[PDB]
């Protein structure tokens, strides 16, 4: 548990309102699935529905002074500071309509009540505002908020446009009609989702859509963001919007430009003493002395000179003057001709650019021409030819916000499409290519192109946004002022799995997943117009993960997965290795890939999920200890190789899968002491739960291990001594001449078997060896039901699972 | 040394539970204020305070997770409502 | 345990001389480079190394001012090239 | 091992008070009786006694000479009126 | 302390292996002749040996039936060739 | 402590008796000086008078039939064991009648009988039986044998006459005339104390004075015994006693005659080969191949040839026969021509004794007689030479009992002196010789003979009582049946010095110095007609003790003189060189040698005279550690001298006393930190009572300490800082210009330069400083009065002792 004192560092006072809020739940309470219309959790509508009615209280407040006076004394009324009143209100609003559910037991929102330390007078107006109306006329700012967020969050809006339609024709048009006369408006913009528009998102909801325009942004939906008008303010225009986005293409980084300069520095100092050397007997250089005349290839090496043009064609227009102006005035002093006869004649697919003054000699004009301060001549002919290509890469941007940011609330000042004659159309993305220079060189049929889009995407693909992603989607939607304020931090804990259903709240097990809560989110990309949030993974793990998706390395990130999605507020998560991998639709939620293991099954609950991939962070932080660093690929597989195979007859197996069957190094000692026993009592409490079955085992193999411990008062046991009179049990159950026997014979033969072994090496009791009898029958008949499902093959690598168990066990009730 | 340069110190011990057990011994004591002793103690579970002749002793207990608790003793003493503290320590127990 | 934390911890040891002694133990161990082990003993005076069954045991100590050393001990093992440390001690000595 | 074994080494450290402390720790416990355990404190001052999960802790006192007390606590638990020690302790302090 | 008592007391360590561990203090400290330690040890297994500023720090142990060894180690000084022993540390061990 | 249950090994009746008492007394309470006419303490005299109340009591039980059933009805009617209620109700009487010292304050009885946990019904009759007459007639016994053992112990009864005297003539003829009717008369025999009678002594008790001829020995009184004679006995007979102490010589120890066997065997065995071969061919050996004949010292060579009347001459008359017949016929078979020469020829003075066959020859003879038949005839005259001496020397012990075992109330078996003509008389003792042989070889004038008697006094201080001795006499008497019940072991402990006047009891303090009660006493030497008992020092201490005592060696024995004296119940004691060496008398004990140191002064009580000697035994555990195996003598005698020094002005500053000018290395933190810590308390203890001056000193010293750790909040403090300011009020105190000034001005002006000192080196409080400024006058008031009497230049070595002591008053108020 980290400082209490040090998390409250940085209090921006949503941050907190959110804090208190899950202090007060506990984390079974808020995991628990909502409805079963669409995967959605307690903790995750009721937080969106105080975020939304915060935000919708604070627009009211800023818009209208008549809203802000009433929004004064109705939070003087109760003496609550005015944001917690907002947020407070719809939090606890949300409980009292989702509590509908078959259970009515309104006991709960008691509990809630206190802990926030809140009058009970406020719940008294709330629980006769959830199904009610007004409390009386001074609510009606709550009533408007509330009820819209209340709108907004319905289980599966699934679109920007349903909410207009929801709007007028439903109840839900009173509220609007009094939103109506706090002068605020709705509105939308529907977006499509692409790479760049990921990091450029939040540009825009600072610099458009920002309160100091009067906008208030609310959540998205995955084809577009809702916020809000403020009447007679200006309306949303295209013209900043492609002013900001194209900005954020056309400004190429301060060190990646440095670079771009090394590379031309690299070419023109390999021969650095003959480009100095011409200043002066040119002709005495120029030429060979065994011949004729040299060419360029000798001045300028092959190996070390890559052509301008491929060099900064990877940049924008405006940052290749730059890399020409800095490349010029670094090293005109030095080596002049060196910069000359460079751009002269290494200008790749465009060689013949420099007609000004271009003798047309092949290679002897540098004797026919004047002196350095023709140069400059090149550096018009740079402005000349980048400013041109300026105007129709601009125009290359403009059709993303014609065709793909519509469907919108503002309105176009681009001039229309027809530039006429698009000279080409991208390979890959299909938007129309304008520019006369570009071509596919990315690092029947003739030639293929790409546009300046899909090149900005793969410079952020090489550092910024590189791949394997964590991805996780929110139904219907997220509201915005709570994505930009949910982030991580793995640094310090690396993976933690530890969760108690209701010893601790939800936010004591949201920190300790390592969850955050900052004003400036920096380890999360939030796509904003798409209600989804992208992971980079290199900011989750220090592997050195790889640039697609191995099924080795699948299994090293998914200990990651249920902490990701515990910390967006228990949402389905997604390991892809490209963003556009889209989900697949249960009540519960779903951790999955590109495939699918056995054991990723979503249980019946998001609890029992949660559990199911929590136990298996439990076994690789084990196997973290026992293989090697080479060794634990080899491990991971063995052991995922029988959990999806254990999983694929009851969950509950799957908790218990460990190996022990051969595969990996069978010593026993040399695994269960050195790292398996500070684990088992956590695996065994999963098992306990996700099914009927493993509440059996859990039971049965601790009455066995009590009973144990009881009669074998000593630590002198060996492995086989509490392991042995089980097996041979296990032997006497899976003979040949036993399996034919009916139901009731071979397990009554196979426990008779075990305890005649137990008693002919210790004493037992006859009112003791009852329990420990009749725990040996719900063992063997679950050793029955596992073989009337699947295989005998099976059943039998199972039963050495449960006998090594057993071992498990009996170390663990000697542990206190 | 005061509760600023402890608090250092115990930020680490309470963030990482890989600790199982630290011991510390003060020569001479540290300083802390009343304030200070509360807010380090008012999560935690009381279970023990036993006056010596000039050195009381009193423990408390965290619930990290599961069945695993942080335990934690003092020996101080008081003067002016200033504790000294001659010695702290630390450990995790796992409890029934 | 990242040793960026428990390199805040000990800071504090080698800058408070009130600290008499400390005595922590690590469960599980903590894992660290050759590097960061290096560079926390590249200033100290090795003392003695005990390769014991499955457990090394190294003992450092380093002069403070005047007639007050500093000691450490630790125990530990290597694995794929990172050393996992059993337990650390630290105490103040003073003699000629 | 019983008391008549344990009660050979008890001996040495009451007459001997050159032993200024000595700690006892068994494995298995030592199981002594009731009686026993009443003739070893009759003639000490009980100090403190605090019930454990499983074990309960329980300190006493003797008067040697001038200021010097011998002090003695131990950790043990009870079935069938048998009593298992878990350890022993005894160290001399200097009380005023 | 006459080495006559002490040994009274180690025998019931050589003979009990319930006793997994012993730490005892002397103040002042015990004299015992060389051959008063060299019959101690005459049938152990020396380790190390540790010349520490002013107190010799040996380290002994023996073997049990098994794979259970007993460990020993003592911190002395040496006068008017008279042994003076500071404390004695035993504890038993199980390994390969 | 030693374990509870272990000192109750080996219970006889009366030493649980003896425990009891002195567990419910308080240390300082029966160690207290009882009267002033003679040293006597109040434990060991009311521990006497229950003992000899013990002893009359069953003294009556078993002789007389009415006595026993009358003390079978008085044990019955209070319900106590017959034994318990003998010793207890003399025990109680003397405490009730030595409590008429000014204090009446009877309380103090009441907590005795509370603690024996005895009805205070019992009380009842024995507080109005100590004063007053019977309770009833049914208490006669008791009256009988408490007023007889309050007879037998008045402070100085001084003789075995004077209690005839006192018994008929004063108010004690009502008790011995009730004795009478209980058939027991009383008598008495006197006896010389001398170093054959110590060991003696103890058999004499057994074999004649026993129980079964019915004597019950009572008590001695330096010069007798008083016991008992239960009429128509048997009279005490000189037969017996002569027959059993001349037994006593006349069995000397089974391996001091094998060793004068060996003497023998050292000389035949050297020229082995030669007596072999006499048994062939004498003439062959006899003779030389050079000349005529070989004298005898070729054939036993005088180095390693005792003569054998001076061999076996140091045992007595039947002790020489074994000798002679075992040599005989151990070597007979072997070299029987060895042992017919050795005792013909080496027989020293009577050289020509063997006639029998003496040819006369003076070396020829062995070739003109018989064989080894003949050997016999030598022993023969051996029975007829020792067999003649013995009733010589047994008439020679019978002057013994004639003279000095006189006075008694025995009668006479032996004839009377006159074997006219006694030989000689003993040249130290005085004893007439009578046998014709003993001369003076211990190892104008002719030759001087000894008597057999200080020979055998010699072959027990040898070994057995070698000195050096502590002595420890007892007044007026001590009774028999406790000197044979108090023992002792140092082996286990050595020196403790540790005792409170009252937090412990009696026997706490008694078992801490190792004392110890025991039904067979071992290692102590009860000289029991003497009235005294000696202790040999070779069993208290391990160190390689002299044969005289050296003033160095002293020095060493003197920290076990205290332990002793409270062992025998607060005595006083004697160390000596010699048995004889008589003690010095006054009301208190005394520890005294043969030179007394000034330390070793009675201080007013006997409890400030056991902690003075205390104190030197905590200061010699201390130089134990600091000084070598060769310093600690040089460390000793500088310590020595100026304890003597200062002790010569007040005993305080002898406890004070550690040296701390130059001397023995000056180097403190080698000397305080190393040993002396440990030790301060105790000694500053003793200090605060031995004198008012130290009860001043350590109040002030402490009250200093006490105020330093209070203002010097930090253990930063070097030497010189805590003694700086007290040495620069000590310069200032006696530099020659101060020296001059008026005493209120010397002790005024030496305060003022001390706190001036200390305020310019640390700040002070205007209420702190005046307890620090009060108790520096009374310091430098006490180094005036320490200056008018003695000299400046002690007093300037008392004050470098105090400056010093003032550091160890430091580090001690900060250990806890
Ligand atoms: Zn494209
Ligand atoms: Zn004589």
């Amino acid at each position: 548990m980290r400082n209490l004192k040090r998390i409250v560092m940085g209090e921006n006072k949503l941050i907190g309102l959110v804090r208190t809020a899950l202090d007060s739940i506990t984390l079974g309470q808020g995991v628990n699935e909502a409805k079963i219309k669409s995967p959605q959790s307690y903790a995750f509508h009721t937080i969106s529905v105080g975020t939304i009615s915060l935000d919708i209280c604070k627009a009211i407040y800023s818009s209208s002074e008549i809203g802000r006076k009433q929004l004064e004394n109705l939070s003087k009324k109760y003496n609550m500071p005015f944001e917690d009143l907002w947020f407070y209100g719809g939090f606890l609003h949300d409980w009292n309509k989702l509590s509908g559910k078959e259970e009515n037991k309104e006991e709960l929102t008691k509990k809630i009540i206190d802990k926030l330390k809140l009058p009970n007078e406020f719940l008294h107006g709330i629980s006769t505002m959830a199904e009610g109306h007004l409390p009386d006329n001074l609510h009606l700012p709550l009533w408007v908020s509330i009820k819209l967020a209340d709108m907004l969050l319905i289980s599966d809006i699934g679109s920007v446009r349903d909410v207009f339609y929801f709007a007028n024709s439903d109840s839900y048009r009173n509220a609007i009609e009094a939103l109506k006369e706090y002068n605020l408006e709705l509105n939308y913009v529907s977006s499509t989702f692409r790479l760049f528009t990921l990091i450029a998102s939040k540009e825009l909801l600072n610099d458009v859509f920002n309160e100091k325009s009067g906008y208030f942004p609310l959540i998205s939906y995955a084809d577009g963001i809702v916020f809000l008008k403020r009447k007679n303010s200006q309306p949303v225009l295209l013209s900043k919007i492609v002013d900001l986005l194209s900005r954020q293409v056309f400004s190429s980084s301060s060190e990646v430009i440095e670079e771009k300069i090394s590379d031309i520095e690299k070419c023109i100092k390999n021969k650095e003493e003959l480009f100095r050397q011409m200043n002066i007997d040119v002709k005495s250089a120029i030429y060979d002395e065994e011949g004729k005349v040299k060419q360029i290839n000798a001045f300028l090496p092959t190996k070390v000179c890559k052509p301008f043009e491929d060099v900064v064609g990877n940049l924008d227009n405006k940052s290749k003057l730059q890399v020409a102006r800095e490349v010029i005035e670094r090293n005109r002093k030095d080596i002049p001709f060196g910069l000359l006869i460079y751009f002269v004649n290494k200008f790749s697919k465009n060689e013949e650019d420099y007609i000004r003054k271009g003798l047309g000699i092949n290679e002897k004009s540098l004797k026919y021409l004047l002196n350095i301060g023709d140069v400059q001549k090149a550096l018009d002919k740079i402005l000349e030819l980048l400013e041109k290509r300026y105007a129709e890469q601009s125009s290359d941007k403009t059709l993303l916000y014609y065709v793909k940011f519509s469907s919108s609330g503002n309105i176009i000042d681009d001039l229309p499409k027809i530039t006429d004659r698009p000279n080409d159309y991208c390979v890959v993305c299909g938007m129309p290519i304008y520019s006369s220079n570009p071509v596919r060189f990315v690092q029947v049929r003739d030639d293929w192109k790409v546009c300046p889009i899909c090149i900005y995407e793969a410079n952020l693909m090489k550092d910024r946004v590189k791949p394997p992603y964590f991805i996780v989607t929110f139904y219907p939607g997220v509201p915005i002022s709570l994505l930009n304020i949910i982030d991580f931090d793995f640094s310090q804990s690396s993976i933690k799995y530890y969760i108690d259903e209701e010893k601790d709240t939800y936010f004591t097990a949201f920190e300790k997943m390592g969850g955050r809560l900052e004003p400036y989110v920096k380890k999360v990309l939030p796509a904003y117009f798409s209600s989804k949030v992208i992971i980079k993974a290199s900011e989750v793990s220090n592997f050195s993960l790889s640039t697609r998706l191995s099924k080795s390395e699948l299994n090293k990130l998914l200990p990651y997965a249920p902490m990701i999605s515990m910390i967006f507020l228990t949402s389905p998560v997604l390991i892809s290795s490209n963003l556009y991998e889209m989900p697949i639709h249960e009540r519960v939620i779903s951790i999955t890939s590109t495939y699918n293991y056995t054991f990723m099954k979503s249980l019946n609950s998001n609890l029992l999920t949660l559990y199911s991939i929590f136990a298996y962070s439990a076994k690789y932080d084990a196997m973290r200890k026992i293989c090697g660093r080479s060794d634990l690929d080899n491990c991971l597989g063995y052991l995922t190789e029988e959990m999806d195979l254990y999983s694929s007859v009851d969950p509950a197996l799957g908790v218990l899968s460990i190996g022990m069957g051969v595969g990996t190094p069978i010593d026993t000692d040399e695994k269960f002491f050195s790292a398996f026993l500070p684990v088992s009592g956590y695996l065994l409490k999963v098992t306990g739960k996700v099914s009927k079955m493993g509440e059996t085992l859990k039971s049965s193999i601790f009455s066995i291990a009590y009973a144990l411990k009881d009669i074998i008062k000593s630590q002198k046991v060996s492995k086989y001594d509490v392991t042995g009179f089980l097996r041979d049990g296990v032997d006497m159950f899976f003979k040949t001449t036993s399996v034919i026997k009916d139901k009731e014979d071979r397990i009554g033969i196979s426990v008779n078997a075990a305890i005649s072994s137990l008693e002919n090496k210790y004493a037992l009791d006859d009112q003791h060896r009852a329990q420990v009898y009749s725990a040996l029958q719900d063992i063997f008949k679950t050793l029955y039901s596992i073989e009337e499902e699947s295989d005998r093959s099976l059943a039998i690598s199972i039963a050495n699972t449960l006998s090594n168990w057993l071992y498990i066990a009996y170390k663990l009730v000697l542990q206190g | 040394m005061n509760y600023k340069e402890l608090e250092k110190m115990l930020d680490v011990i309470f963030e990482n539970s890989e600790i199982k057990e630290i011991d510390l011994f003060f020569d001479p004591e540290v300083e802390i204020s009343k304030q200070e002793f509360e807010d380090l103690v008012k999560n935690a579970d009381p279970l023990q305070k036993v006056v010596g002749d000039n050195y009381i002793t009193e423990t408390f207990e965290w619930w990290e997770f599961e069945n695993q608790y942080l335990e934690f003793e003092l020996d101080y003493y008081v003067k002016d409502e200033k504790i000294f503290v001659l010695e702290m320590h630390f450990w995790r127990k796992i409890r029934k």
